[PDB]
């Protein structure tokens, strides 16, 4: 899905990046970029949805034979050089529950704060369980979204892992 | 004899001690990388002392200290051979590794497993000196498969990445396919002769040795990434750049050639193999260099530069010039290590960016790195009286003026031209033109370690070739009489390569759209060999399995 | 430390060490039944020493 | 039921849930296993008195090779058993 | 610019996929339906995944089925199926027959040469 | 041999009479001591074997298999005590008794001087083996796979009995030493061909040969850790040891009656090594590795050359230590995630650093990294089969290439990648688990320093 | 990696800095909460080009799906902080 | 290793050129050689003397075993195990010794190859000549017997060779 509105927009970003790879130098890219913009704005006012789709059919087909064989990919993005590079250093937080007490003495203050955070999760869970139950449309939720908290001092449902996920560059 | 034999083995035992102190003792953690760097620092100097003795009087040793196993009429000993190839190579490998062990202290400072990384770098070096000094084929295998493992463990250094794990398994798969040739030679010599020792092999000199040499050549095809088994060397750039510099460009990849340089006494008689090694080298030097032009990642380009050169070593083997290929290996190590180390400075300054398209305008922002990136690049192409000149020039002279395959003679020269084209592309895109990297500028190379490491190998890329070429004893009848054009064919094509390259770069400035040429797409996608073969073969073997 | 209750605990540890002694002793006892060719083999036949009963036992 | 042995005891070696036994079980394994059977077992095998006469054979051949070289006899003869003793058919 | 010619190992891109262009009420419902099942599963997993008291494994029933189906013995199949079972018979006793003559003839030739002295075994001492 | 049989018997009174809490400490500490005295069996002479009595002898082929057997018992006690902590004491003691009973039959099996005494003890082993695998086996899944025994007994153990009895009436003795000096050539004949199959089919199934291998993966999935350790380490070797002994009296028929079996093993190596790649269960992947490794041993035995026999003996000992080490490593995970699926837990090197090292060493020796005895064995088998026919280097080479793939594919899948998020019970490795691996790989690596002891009687 | 630290304030400046240099937009109208479709009145297309610019300022791709949901500068700033875990 | 019996393990006399330095620059190797002798050769040599003095204080001897020749399998009655056992163990000892003979003649062939450097293909004709004879004698004695080799099989191979050799001689006449 994504509707003809989004589907066309994505092509714009994807087509631009490939162009940026092909032309290499910024100046040539900028000039050749503006030409690209013109082709997009030309049919931006087409009010025939049936015709609008046909523009996309040929538009993508044109792109398929314009794509740079090696398009530039951001280093830390999927398919990039550094993608998943640091996943070895990311250790999930629950591993700290197994530390030897002698080790935990080395970091007293942090572990003390951890106990506070753990207590928050345990108490909030029962409340968090209810909130999803009542809002849930019988027959299973139809979408993957979640509802924000509806009371003071109540945390949004299912917040532990999003909050405590390992940092981007742990070490 | 006393000094030669004793100090030949202190080097090997000196490198192991840092490994031994990891398993026991507790005198110094935290400072392990500098402890290792000093071991190679001292192991080099101790390795020079035997080298000077070899230069002075051509002294050569075999040391078979330990008797390990006697399989009836087959006796296996821990035999080290300190001859022409061992004595020259060890200081070169130690000198190159010395700087890298110092460039890794900077390039890998943040990584918390820094001590583990230095343990693996040293464990490779130990398995490489074993490979070169080995005197019998079985001991050669320990080094042969010792390096193969240490590639797996280092290529997949960042084991979270799924591409790193794929690239490591790919390295193993191609080498072990080549190591079918190694065992075939091992089986043949035991069956037809009676030893895995090299001495007895050369003494008997089998006249009909087509089968064992095919097996030996097949090992070089896989280990040194020749055509048919080459995709792993590009894909093995997934490891940390110090790994790619020390292993997959300076040393480890030469072991495939080093195996054939060991067996020149047999290959010299066998013409039928000489053709194959010449043809095998001829295609690989062209193909990889042809692929090098259209690449966009600095590591990948320098990776194909290694393969294209390695093929030139394989051609030298074919034209029956084994001692030059050895010289090319030693001279090649210096500037190819410097290239990678310099490309390490760019990547580290630009926040882990390997695409040259997003590099530029560094010619003034990084003086020291830029100077070396020029010095190294000039050596590769064939700048007169640089380290690369003393080896590459003669190889072209001996190829032109020898009974050879016509197409192989032609492909070598074409590839030498291409070596000029992508020597510039690194310079033009990475050093010249207005900057193209992200806004926030953090380009800073003012660190003693990165500088001292680059400085040392920079000297090697200048004077190492001149010293080595002069000192080493004469071993063949060099050809110095030839038509003028054949004499300077190397320089002309290098010059003709530059002219075409600079014109191509300028055309990139001109505001004209990009037009896809089939020749262009074939270049960029590596000829589709990686795509077709890493999809058809895995699919068939995995799918056939269930039946 | 009292001998009893120290012996009520570790008396089981002697079973296997004793078993070795019993097995070793019986393995010596079985050689004696195979002394038919003692000092009569062509390869090791020799005269005895003045104070030696037999070549081996 | 998957009871973490560490929870009840933070120094458990994994052998038992009884702390007293747990420490002893480790000591015999580490003592008998490593101190005795591997360290001394290695020393025993290292100094095995001439395994399968490999050393003796080399001394014997040296004595034979010396003798046969001086007196003019061949180092090794093709026929293992003296042809006089054999009696071929027919 | 010829369209993309798909193959087993060369998937047809979504952008050039003919179907994706026209999504009607029928298609819209299906994708919403799929999302419905997907949404429900995500809910079941997330309750156990985020449960503070869980120290264990969230046994995935789908995984179990995959392992069970892969690790099958004899409950399927019929013995005298010519189209498939015979094709299995060839792929099994087929290669064993091929390598038989590949190794039988070679050892026959070698023995005959050795029985005639033609084969050279001057130093062949280890076997 | 009584110096070993008796103290092994005294382990049963030791287990029963010990303090309830000290059974594991006593049995492990005293089963370790028995193994120490088993290094006296390396009193080997160049010309003659070490013959103790009319019943038992010990030559170079049985000495390692005996030392491996008695080294394994203390390991099998350490491996099993964790999952036997729940069950009551009397059931606990019987489990240890069955293991002590198995060792007692195995030490007598490898040293039996007469072939009927070997045969009877060769089948008596299955009694403790099946009780351990079915009574304490983790799987109550109901196989109906007894047909594999009905196939085995009808096609294996029974013909071995009728042939062994037939041979004694003809030769007059089954003493192994006597058969060395009284053996006569086996003339071609349809009656002799049946004698050859009778004397070998019993051992081929246990190896197992390709085509007869399907029982092994199933047995490993059912068995507890102790069952798999003894099964892979030793019981597979009883077939190998059986064929090395019994091929003495089968010549020259082995020259032409071994062609069909070599083609199964040579082609069997590739088929099972490839199947390892597509396996989803660790224990099945390791179980199919054994069939691929033992396929070399079958080829080595049947080509009967001095180099092959040294190769088979090194492989049998080397494979035993390696495969049991892999089975233990697989069990360490199962004792956590509580599943035998390989894909379930991934990236475990992030949570268990040292355990990932043991996995690496176990994988390296399985893929045969020089100079490990895993390669000393494999290389010798490859050298000799090359002489048998140069073409075999093709099949031997491909098997080396595939073997490195499942060896490391197993390493990559379980120890590398992103950890499974929802698995939060990966507690740190116990000293029991680390000591257990170290007792598989420290002896295995030290054997490279003195490899002659494992190279058999052809050395 | 030397020290490329990022803080919310610094990120905010850079995001605005890039926004100001876009000619279609005015410097003074721009503010942290300036909805692109309304307060600055820009096409949806122009919204794409703003995103592509921001990727290059910080050199890390913003997924297509999440780019759409960004429609004001204050949205972008907090998105960066989330991905790069900027807390103070 | 009392000292490698020079006859068994021969080495030709050493001919080393005398130092003839024409140039005026210092020669580092000469300097290092003296430093090595002081720093390494002597302190080690002192250690070996301290050990050697104590070794000679306690001197005890070990001997090389002697085996009487006994009747060969050719003199053994069929199936007479006690005769075959004596004959069989003796043959195994000689099969083992003859293996170490081939190794000695192999060790020579490998020492000559290294010692004679680049001229080895000429100056090792005798070493190659001796190595080919021992190999041929060994091949005829012990090759093809199999893993279950025995004196009875060694005899059968010999008796097969003599028949074919005997028969051949007739055909010439
Ligand atoms: C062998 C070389 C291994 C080098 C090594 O240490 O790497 C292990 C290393 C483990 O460490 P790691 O995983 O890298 O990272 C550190 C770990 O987290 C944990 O390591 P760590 O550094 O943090 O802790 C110290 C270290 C060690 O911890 C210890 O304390 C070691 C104690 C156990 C050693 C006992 C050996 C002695 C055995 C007893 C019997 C002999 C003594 C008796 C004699 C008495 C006197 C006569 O830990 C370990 O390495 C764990 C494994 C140790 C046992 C491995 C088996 C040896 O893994 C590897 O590197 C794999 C090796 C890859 C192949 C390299 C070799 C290929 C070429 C073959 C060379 C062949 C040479 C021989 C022929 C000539
Ligand atoms: C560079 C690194 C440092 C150099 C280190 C090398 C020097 C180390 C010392 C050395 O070489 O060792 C000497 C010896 C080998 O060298 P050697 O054969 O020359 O003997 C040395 C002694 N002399 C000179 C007198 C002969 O080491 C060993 O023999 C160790 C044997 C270990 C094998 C036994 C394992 C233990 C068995 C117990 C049971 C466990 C196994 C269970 C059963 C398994 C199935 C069989
Ligand atoms: C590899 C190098 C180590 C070799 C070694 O382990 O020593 C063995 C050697 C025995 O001599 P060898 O004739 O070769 O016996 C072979 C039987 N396998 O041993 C020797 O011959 C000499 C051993 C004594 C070394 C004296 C120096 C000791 C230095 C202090 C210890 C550090
Ligand atoms: C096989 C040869 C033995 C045949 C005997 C079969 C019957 C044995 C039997 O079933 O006894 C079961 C008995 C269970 O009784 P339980 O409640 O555990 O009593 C405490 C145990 N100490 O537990 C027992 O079996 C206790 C007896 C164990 C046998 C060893 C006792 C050691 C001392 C005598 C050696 C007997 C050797 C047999
Ligand atoms: C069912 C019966 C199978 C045929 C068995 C048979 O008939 O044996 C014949 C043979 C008789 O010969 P015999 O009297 O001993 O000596 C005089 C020489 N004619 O008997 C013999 O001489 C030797 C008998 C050997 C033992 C026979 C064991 C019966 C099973 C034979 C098949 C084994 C293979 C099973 C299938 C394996 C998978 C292919
Ligand atoms: C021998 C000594 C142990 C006594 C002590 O604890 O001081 C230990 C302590 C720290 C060690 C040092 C550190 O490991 C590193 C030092 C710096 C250089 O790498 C040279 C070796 C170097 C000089 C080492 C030599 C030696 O191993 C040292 C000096």
């Amino acid at each position: 899905y994504l509707t003809h509105q989004q589907k066309v927009l994505r092509l714009y970003k994807r087509a631009l990046r490939h162009l940026e790879s092909w032309c290499i130098h910024r100046d040539k890219y900028r000039y050749f970029a503006c030409l690209l913009r013109a082709r997009f704005d030309e049919h931006k006012n087409e009010k025939d949805m049936v015709k609008a789709t046909q523009l996309l059919r040929e538009a993508e087909e044109e792109f398929w034979h314009g794509q740079h064989p090696q398009p530039y990919i951001f280093p830390e993005s999927p398919g990039g050089t550094s993608y998943e590079r640091y996943e070895c250093y990311k250790v999930p937080e629950w591993c700290l529950d197994d530390w030897h007490p002698s080790e935990k003495a080395m970091y007293p203050d942090y572990f003390a704060k951890r106990e506070q955070w753990k207590k928050l999760r345990r108490e909030s869970w029962e409340r968090e369980v209810k909130q999803l139950q009542e809002e849930t449309p019988v027959g299973g939720p139809r979408t993957e979204a979640l509802p924000p908290a509806r009371k003071q001092g109540d945390l949004p449902p299912l917040w532990w892992h999003i909050v405590t996920r390992p940092r981007e560059r742990p070490m | 004899m006393n000094m030669f034999s004793s100090l030949s083995l202190v080097t090997l035992l000196l490198l192991t001690m840092p490994i031994m102190m990891m398993s026991f003792n507790t005198y110094k953690p935290s400072n392990y990388p500098l402890y290792v760097k000093t071991a190679i620092s001292y192991a080099f100097i101790t390795s020079m002392i035997p080298t000077m003795m070899f230069i002075h009087s051509g002294q050569e040793l075999i040391i078979s200290n330990w008797h390990w196993l006697t399989i009836q009429t087959l006796k296996l000993s821990l035999s080290f051979k300190m001859d022409y190839f061992s004595m020259m190579f060890i200081p070169v490998a130690l000198f190159v590794t010395w700087s890298i062990m110092e460039f890794s202290m900077w390039y890998m400072y943040s990584d918390p497993n820094i001590n583990k990384f230095f343990k693996y770098l040293l464990l490779f070096l130990i398995t490489m000196l074993i490979l070169v000094t080995a005197n019998n084929l079985f001991q050669l295998f320990i080094g042969w498969e010792g390096v193969g493992i240490m590639s797996f463990l280092l290529i997949g250094w960042w084991y979270g990445r799924a591409d790193a794990n794929t690239a490591a398994l790919q390295a193993i798969l191609y080498n072990r396919i080549g190591d079918i040739g190694f065992i075939l030679a091992m089986a043949w010599f035991l069956t037809n002769l009676n030893t895995w020792d090299l001495q007895q092999i050369f003494m008997l000199n089998p006249s009909d040795s087509n089968m064992p040499l095919i097996g030996l050549a097949l090992a070089a095809t896989g280990k040194s990434a020749q055509f048919g088994l080459h995709p792993w060397l590009p894909s093995a750039m997934e490891g940390p750049t110090p790994v790619s510099a020390l292993l997959h460009s300076s040393t480890m990849v030469v072991a495939g050639i080093f195996l054939l340089i060991r067996f020149y006494p047999l290959t010299e008689n066998n013409k039928y193999i000489q053709s194959i090694t010449l043809c095998l080298g001829a295609i690989t030097t062209l193909f990889t260099a042809m692929c090098a032009l259209t690449q966009n990642d600095i590591k990948k380009i320098i990776a194909f530069s290694t393969s294209s050169q390695l093929g030139l070593m394989m051609v030298t083997i074919g034209i029956n010039q084994p001692y030059l290929a050895f010289l090319h290996i030693c001279t090649h190590a210096f500037f190819k290590a410097m290239l990678f180390m310099c490309s390490g400075s760019i990547i580290h300054s630009l926040n882990d960016e390997q695409d040259i398209r997003k590099m530029g305008g560094l010619f003034k922002a990084m003086p020291f790195t830029t100077t070396a990136l020029i010095v190294g690049s000039l050596a590769l192409t064939g700048m007169p009286f640089l380290t690369g000149f003393y080896s590459k020039d003669l190889i072209i002279e001996a190829a032109n003026t020898s009974y050879t395959n016509a197409w192989a003679l032609l492909m070598t020269l074409i590839a030498t031209s291409f070596t000029a084209i992508y020597s510039t592309r690194i310079i033009f895109f990475a050093l010249l033109g207005q900057p193209r990297f992200p806004t926030l500028v953090n380009i800073n190379e003012n660190n003693p370690l990165l500088i001292n490491s680059i400085k040392r190998l920079l000297i090697g890329s200048l004077f190492a070739g001149y010293i080595i070429s002069n000192n080493i004893p004469p071993t063949t009848i060099p050809q110095m009489t030839m038509p003028y054009y054949l004499k300077t064919t190397a320089l002309i094509v290098t010059i003709l390569g530059f002219i075409l390259a600079l014109e191509i770069s300028n055309m990139t400035k001109n505001l004209k759209y990009h037009y896809p040429s089939n020749a262009f797409k074939f270049s960029t996608l590596l000829g589709y060999f990686p795509t077709i073969m890493h999809r058809l073969a895995p699919y068939m073997n995995l799918s056939m399995s269930q039946k | 430390m009292n001998l009893l209750q120290v012996v009520r605990d570790h008396w089981v540890h002697v079973l296997v060490p004793m078993g070795f002694v019993f097995g070793y002793y019986l393995d010596r006892k079985n050689d004696e039944k195979l002394t038919a060719f003692r000092n009569k083999s062509l390869l090791y036949k020799r005269e005895l020493k003045p104070n030696e009963e037999v070549t081996w036992k | 039921e998957d009871e973490n042995l560490y929870e009840k005891n933070p120094d458990s070696h994994g052998y038992d849930k009884d702390p007293a036994v747990d420490i002893w079980n480790m000591r015999v394994v580490f003592f008998f296993g490593f101190s005795i059977v591997l360290v001394l077992g290695s020393t025993f095998v290292a100094y095995l008195p001439d395994y399968r006469m490999q050393e003796w054979a080399r001394r014997e051949a040296e004595r034979l090779v010396k003798y046969r070289e001086a007196h003019g006899l061949p180092i090794m003869e093709s026929n293992c058993f003296d042809p006089s003793k054999i009696q071929l058919p027919e | 610019f010829p369209k993309y010619e798909a193959s087993r190992l060369s998937s047809l891109p979504t952008t050039l996929d003919p179907a994706e262009y026209d999504i009607s009420s029928e298609t819209r419902k299906a994708q919403a339906e799929r999302l419905a099942i997907r949404s429900r599963l995500k809910r079941e997993y997330q309750l156990q995944y985020y449960d503070p008291s869980r120290r264990g494994v969230i046994e995935d029933p789908a995984l179990v089925r995959w392992t069970y189906a892969r690790s099958a013995n004899i409950y399927p199949n019929f013995r005298p199926n010519t189209k498939t079972s015979l094709l299995g018979a060839l792929f099994g006793i087929g290669p064993l027959v091929f390598w038989y003559y590949v190794f039988k003839t070679d050892r026959d030739r070698k023995e005959k040469l050795i029985q005639e002295g033609k084969l050279d075994r001057t130093f062949n001492i280890s076997y | 041999m009584l110096k070993y049989i008796i103290p092994t018997i005294m382990l049963m009174p030791l287990t029963w009479l010990s303090k309830n809490n000290m059974i594991w400490v006593n049995s492990t500490a005293h089963s370790l001591l028995i193994s120490f005295t088993s290094l006296l069996l390396m009193n080997q002479f160049g010309d003659n074997s070490l013959n103790f009595s009319l019943l038992f002898f010990s030559d170079s082929l049985s000495t390692p298999l005996l030392i491996l057997t008695m080294w394994l018992l203390p390991l099998m006690l350490m491996a099993s005590q964790h999952h036997l902590s729940k069950e009551n004491l009397t059931r606990k003691k019987l489990f240890i008794t069955m293991l002590i009973s198995l060792q007692l039959f195995l030490i007598m099996t490898f040293t039996a001087m007469e072939l009927i005494l070997f045969y009877i003890l060769f089948e008596a082993t299955l009694v403790p083996t099946l009780i351990i695998i079915t009574r304490w086996g983790n799987q109550t899944e109901r196989l109906n796979a007894g047909l594999y025994f009905l196939f085995y007994t009808l096609a294996g153990s029974l013909p071995l009995l009728v042939a062994l009895i037939y041979i004694q009436n003809t030769v007059g003795s089954l003493n192994f030493l006597m058969l060395q000096y009284w053996v006569q050539p086996v003339h071609n004949s349809w009656s002799n061909v049946f004698m050859w199959l009778a004397c070998m089919m019993a051992f081929m199934v246990k190896m197992p040969l390709y085509g007869l291998h399907l029982w092994l993966p199933k047995a490993h999935v059912e068995a507890p850790i102790a069952g798999s350790m003894v099964l892979a380490a030793v019981l597979l070797k009883l077939g190998g040891y059986g064929m090395l002994r019994i091929t003495l009296i089968l010549n020259p028929m082995t020259d032409f009656m071994a062609y069909p079996f070599i083609m199964l093993s040579l082609w069997g190596m590739i088929m099972t090594s490839s199947i390892c790649l597509r396996q989803t269960d660790l224990k099945s992947l390791i179980a199919y590795s054994s069939v691929s490794h033992m396929a070399l041993v079958i080829v080595a035995i049947l080509i009967q050359t001095p180099w092959s026999y040294m190769g088979a003996t090194a492989l049998m000992i080397a494979h035993g230590l390696t495969s049991s080490m892999l089975f233990c490593l697989a069990n360490s995970n199962y004792e956590r995630i509580h599943s035998r699926t390989m894909i379930l837990a991934r990236g475990l090197q992030t949570l268990l650093p040292l355990m990932a090292t043991w996995w690496l060493l176990a994988s390296l020796t399985n893929l045969a990294l020089p100079p490990t005895i895993n390669l000393i064995g494999e290389l010798f088998v490859v050298m000799s089969t090359f002489s048998w026919s140069n073409i075999t280097i093709i099949l031997m080479g491909v098997n080396m290439v595939i073997t490195a793939l499942y060896s490391l594919y197993m390493l990559i899948m379980t120890q590398r990648g992103k950890y499974t998020y929802h698995i939060n019970n990966i507690s740190p490795s116990f000293t029991r688990e680390n000591a257990l691996m170290s007792l598989h790989i420290l002896p295995l690596l030290l054997l490279t320093l003195n490899p002659k002891i494992i190279l058999g009687p052809l050395y | 990696s030397d020290a490329p630290p990022l803080t919310l304030e610094g990120i905010k400046d850079r995001v605005l800095y890039v926004l100001k240099l876009y000619d279609k937009i005015d410097p003074e109208k721009l503010s942290v909460n300036s909805h692109f479709m309304k307060d600055l009145g820009l096409d949806s297309l122009d919204q794409v080009e703003i995103i592509m610019a921001m990727e290059d300022e910080f050199g890390f791709e913003i997924p297509d799906i999440d780019a759409e949901k960004l429609m004001c500068p204050q949205e972008i700033v907090d998105y960066i902080a989330d991905k790069k875990d900027v807390y103070e | 290793p009392d000292s490698w019996d020079k006859d068994v393990y021969p080495e030709p006399p050493r001919r080393t050129p005398a130092p003839s330095p024409q140039t005026s620059l210092p020669n580092p190797i000469t300097y290092l050689t003296k430093a090595f002798d002081l720093l390494v050769d002597r302190p080690v040599t002192l250690v070996r003397e301290f050990i050697e003095r104590q070794h000679a204080k306690n001197k005890y001897y070990y001997y090389h075993r002697e085996f009487r020749r006994v009747p060969d399998i050719t003199e053994c009655q069929e199936k007479d195990v006690l005769c075959m056992f004596e004959a069989e163990m003796q043959w195994r000892r000689d099969y083992k010794v003859d293996q170490e003979i081939v190794n000695i003649i192999q060790e020579r062939l490998k020492a000559c190859q290294q010692r004679e450097g680049e001229s080895h293909r000429q100056n090792c004709a005798k070493e190659l000549e001796q190595f080919t004879q021992v190999v041929k004698a060994y091949q005829d004695r012990y090759h093809d017997l199999g893993a279950h080799y025995s004196a009875r099989k060694c005899l059968a191979k010999q008796k097969q060779r003599m028949l074919a050799e005997r028969k051949a001689a007739k055909e010439a006449a």
